[PDB]
């Protein structure tokens, strides 16, 4: 799910019903070229945004003198002690408090939630 | 005027005596201070 692009003028699918046939395929109309889609999904919608944020976090955060850290709460596939901890930056959600951790170790990225 | 001219007798002021209260006032006000401050630390824990 999301964009596709065409091949012969690198625009954007968009989807089409086969009239005489009942399958969907995807056209773009600058040119004649089609194909019969894979994604039985053309738009979803994730309206209560119940999503944990530990893709949009990243790892290099690790790197911020300004951020704290414990040695509390150990990493799961190292071990290490070291873990620096921040709060939530999603606007909208059902909670708003919960910390996000990342392992501070230079060559283990891992991230976890508590 | 009456009571003017009788506090010219007692008089009135201000000072730093006035201000300075004793060592276990201290002490009680350090510790209220003191659980006080692990209570939001304990509130903060919990929220975490
Ligand atoms: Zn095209
Ligand atoms: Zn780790």
């Amino acid at each position: 799910v999301g964009i596709r692009f065409c091949q012969e003028c690198n625009n954007m699918l968009y989807p089409k019903e086969d009239k005489e046939n009942r399958i969907l395929l995807y056209a773009c109309r600058n040119c004649d070229y089609q194909q019969e889609a894979d994604n039985s999904c053309i738009y979803v919608n994730k309206i209560t945004h119940e999503v944990d944020e530990l893709t949009q976090i990243i790892a290099d955060v690790s790197q911020d003198p300004t951020l704290p850290r414990t040695e509390d709460h150990p990493c799961q596939k190292c071990g290490h002690k070291e873990a620096v901890f921040f709060q939530s930056h999603s606007a909208r959600a059902e909670d708003a408090m919960r910390l996000y951790y990342v392992c501070t170790a230079p060559h283990c990225g891992h991230r976890w939630t508590e | 005027t009456v009571i003017n001219n009788w506090l010219l007798i007692e008089g009135h002021t201000i000072g730093i005596g006035d201000s300075i209260a004793d060592s276990k006032t201290y002490q009680d006000i350090q510790n209220t201070i003191k659980k006080a401050k692990q209570d939001v630390i304990e509130v903060i824990e919990k929220a975490h």
